[PDB]
RNA sequence: GUUCUUUGUAAAGUGCCUUCGAAGAGUCGAGUUGUUUGGGAAUGCAGCUCUAAGUGGGUGGUUCCAUCUAAAGCUAA
RNA sequence: GUUUGACCUCAAAUCAGGUAGGAGUACCCGCUGAACUUAAGCAUAUCAAUAAGCGGAGGAAAAGAAACCAACCGGGAUUGCCUUAGUAACGGCGAGUGAAGCGGCAAAAGCUCAAAUUUGAAAUCUGGUACCUUCGGUGCCCGAGUUGUAAUUUGGAGAGGG
């Protein structure tokens, strides 16, 4: 195929032709706005196993987010990659945030290209491989970290290492301290 | 050498099975007659727009 | 309340619903012989060993012919198309049984197949036919 | 005077593409084939243009209405997809693989030209994927290949490669080398 | 008793892979050398890999990383010098 | 239940023979400040520095052995 | 050719068609986050990963088909209940905090993409538009799309032939 030879040279990020690239696109970015609709992905390859077909209600924004936080270091412990996604969420209302990735990071600022699908779009609603991101349990699923990226954030993953968050800490946290008495006392 | 080993599908040399589910679905439009055969559409003309 | 005062003084009238008596006896729907037969006043359980047929296949927590027959009795009671059978005229007309000159025929064997696929189908075209 | 943001944008972008120096793997673009050769790489290729959706729906209607009522080989045509081309190439199916020197994002097409002397596949960088585009029904194209060809054009193609060796591949084997890019 | 039991992944572990050795060999010398590892290449020919494991080590996550890292960097210039 | 349509060298499945055969990177990891956990094994996470490999890699268990396939997604009770 | 034409990117339009906000908020998913108090006065700690604040969903939500547990004569997605069990572990080893595997039971269900050429044929889709048996179907047209939509394939392998 095609997308191996882009995934591995990918994987490369200081190597001297995608540094030059992203030297290049860095400035560019800034040029632009801070939220603004991207043409089509930049990193195709990543962007198709993440899920993006390039179809009709499939969209890619591109966002910007500052980097960092002892008072510089009061910590704020939600990631720069959420907050990304939540922007994008409210400025794209009708869409629904699918995944997102990395393209491009600097000093001030970390670059990311959300996708994006159109439930209310007739190719989404039909193809029933997509059609479930049309189902109500999904409006904002950014917002609640029901992405790639918040489920991380969640802690949201199987073993002893995920025990106090693993069907989510708050669920856990009130079930675990519950004083649960029977109809004939235990 | 060529980086794989992969066997070559009989689908490479003999005539394509797309083409023809395309053609058996036209050959029963046509047996319905929802679609009008190119040969008759001259003749829709030739009678029309005079 | 504050909703619920309202509607217990309103002129709108209640959405009354009296499905409580629907909630225990649900009537059986899969199968005709078994709606037929099924004790409504015995259980779910009682009626499957009535029947005979098993319930539960691992065994259960705590303390525990005559339709079988019938079932039994009704359990134990692909053609060609116009241009694939005079594909098969054409093959059996020029060669007859050669497998080996009839499928390496540009002609009449387009689709490069092999001899088991047309012994097969000239089977069928000839169990079809005379 | 005073432009807009995107005109100036687009200005900008074109004196850095200058300005900068540039890694040796591009580069290898835009020191791409000359007018002659682009003529008469395109006088071959237009003579295998894949059969536009008109073109196919009209013929396959024509199958219809007269196979349904009352042997042929198979169609040459190029090949022009970048999953099918990079198939193609590596396979060693392609006798001349076309590059296009602008592509929207220049990381996908950078292995191409290397891999393409790596496999002994006679490569082109040809200038515009919009020119490329015209030959294929398509808005642009990327890549477009010649695997198999009609025997009245096989020597003219075997030509064509001849040419674009000596043209294009024995003129830029210094690409391979020096980072472009240094004008003052 | 046993009972041979079926293979798994990574049993047959890293499967040679004719073609992926290829592409990542192929993206290596078309990328170039990140800005360390072009030190890195320096410093064998110059220090050895002495050194050059002594930064890679610093640079990388642990020395299991650095063995694999020299040594590519090794293969690097054994093909760019002879063959 | 009754009934109208089914088709096209169409779509599958079983067993054997024969030829091949990829697996998610600013991610794992390492350091680091901060938060957090019953998690002393440094439990999870977040920020910042640096940043991998494919007979890979992770997680456990007294020379090795076992068991998983990450960094993509859906799914009732 | 000092002309004409492809594209690329960026716009606009009371353009055609859509969609987002606000309410409710018990439960559910996140973000953000104290203090009174309790510890001997008390920077750790405790109340508490609580209340308040902010966002986001549904009839449930979330979770979920192992980068799981174990050390067995091995089990086998999640979730929930009894048990583990005030156990292991944490803590001026102080006030205090505090699980999980196993066993029993409730309920149970599995799957889908990306990565290997359809290349004897973009087989795919949206819209407009005229009919019809109208949660749609059919015909024609403008497009999206090869920087990849379809069919095949997901490790339990799988694929091409015989």
């Amino acid at each position: 195929g095609a997308y191996k030879y882009l995934e591995e040279l990918q994987r490369k990020k200081q190597s001297d032709v995608l540094r030059f690239l992203q030297r290049v696109r860095v400035w560019e970015y800034r040029q632009k706005n801070v939220i603004h609709r991207a043409a089509r992905p930049t990193r195709p390859d990543k962007a198709r196993r993440l899920g993006y077909k390039a179809k009709q209600g499939f969209v890619i924004y591109r966002v910007r987010v500052r980097r960092g936080n002892g008072v510089n270091e009061l910590k704020y412990q939600r990631s720069l990659r959420a907050t990304a996604e939540e922007r994008v969420g409210r400025r794209a209302a009708n869409l629904r945030v699918l995944n997102s990735y990395w393209v491009n990071q600097d000093s001030t600022y970390k670059y990311f290209e959300v996708i994006l699908v159109d439930p209310q779009h007739k190719a989404i609603r039909r193809d029933a491989r997509y059609n479930w991101i049309c189902d109500p349990v999904h409006k904002h699923r950014e917002a609640r970290g029901l992405t790639a990226t918040g489920k991380k954030s969640r802690g949201i993953n199987k073993g002893h290492k995920f025990n106090n968050t693993k069907a989510g800490r708050r669920k856990t946290w009130k079930r675990q301290n519950t004083l649960s008495l029977w109809r004939y006392r235990k | 050498m060529p980086l794989t080993a992969v066997p070559e599908p009989k689908r490479r040399f003999v005539p394509s099975k797309n083409e023809a589910k395309r053609v058996m679905k036209i050959v029963r439009a046509i047996r319905e007659g929802r679609i009008i055969p190119p040969k008759k559409l001259k003749e829709m003309k030739e009678k029309e727009k005079i | 309340s504050v909703r619920k005062r309202k509607m217990n003084r309103s002129s709108v009238g209640k959405a009354t619903r009296r499905n409580k008596d629907k909630q225990r006896k649900i009537n059986i729907q899969s199968n005709p012989i078994i709606a037929a037969n099924w004790d409504y006043s015995l259980t779910m359980a009682q009626n499957y060993k009535k029947l005979g047929l098993r319930a539960k296949l691992q065994t259960p927590a705590g303390g525990k012919e005559t339709e079988v027959v019938k079932k039994l009795e009704e359990l134990a009671s692909r053609s060609q198309s116009e241009r694939e059978e005079e594909w098969l005229e054409k093959l059996y007309k020029k060669h007859g049984d050669d497998y080996k000159k009839m499928f390496f025929d540009k002609k009449l064997n387009i689709y490069q197949q092999s001899e088991g696929d047309l012994k097969r189908r000239l089977l069928r075209w000839k169990k079809r036919n005379g | 005077v005073k432009w807009p943001e995107y005109v100036r944008v687009q200005r900008q972008k074109k004196i850095l593409s200058i300005r900068l120096k540039v890694p040796p793997t591009i580069a290898q673009f835009q020191y791409t084939l000359d007018r002659n050769t682009a003529a008469e790489t395109f006088k071959l290729f237009n003579k295998y243009r894949p059969e536009t959706a008109a073109e196919k729906k009209e013929r396959l209607t024509k199958e219809a209405a007269a196979v349904a009522e009352g042997a042929s080989p198979k169609p040459y045509a190029v090949k022009y997809g970048l999953n099918h081309v990079v198939a193609l190439i590596e396979n060693k199916k392609a006798k001349l693989v076309l590059i296009a020197n602008d592509v929207d994002p220049i990381e996908l097409v950078v292995f191409l030209p290397a891999l393409c002397k790596k496999m002994g596949v006679p490569y082109a960088i040809v200038k515009g994927k919009a020119r490329l585009g015209t030959l294929v029904n398509q808005k642009t194209s990327a890549v477009a290949a010649l695997t198999e060809v009609r025997a009245e054009d096989e020597a003219a193609l075997a030509k064509l490669v001849s040419t674009i060796d000596a043209n294009f591949a024995d003129k830029y084997d210094e690409v391979k080398k020096h980072w472009g890019g240094g004008i003052l | 008793t046993s009972m041979t039991p079926a293979p798994k992944i990574s049993y047959k572990k890293g499967a040679a892979s004719n073609r992926t050795k290829f592409v990542r060999s192929l993206v290596r010398e078309i990328a170039g050398l990140s800005p360390y590892e072009r030190r890195l290449i320096d410093l064998i020919r110059n220090s050895g890999e002495k050194r050059a494991r002594k930064v890679a080590k610093k640079r990388l996550g642990s020395f299991t990383r650095a063995k694999a890292k020299v040594e590519e960097m090794n293969n690097i210039i054994a093909a760019s010098r002879r063959h």
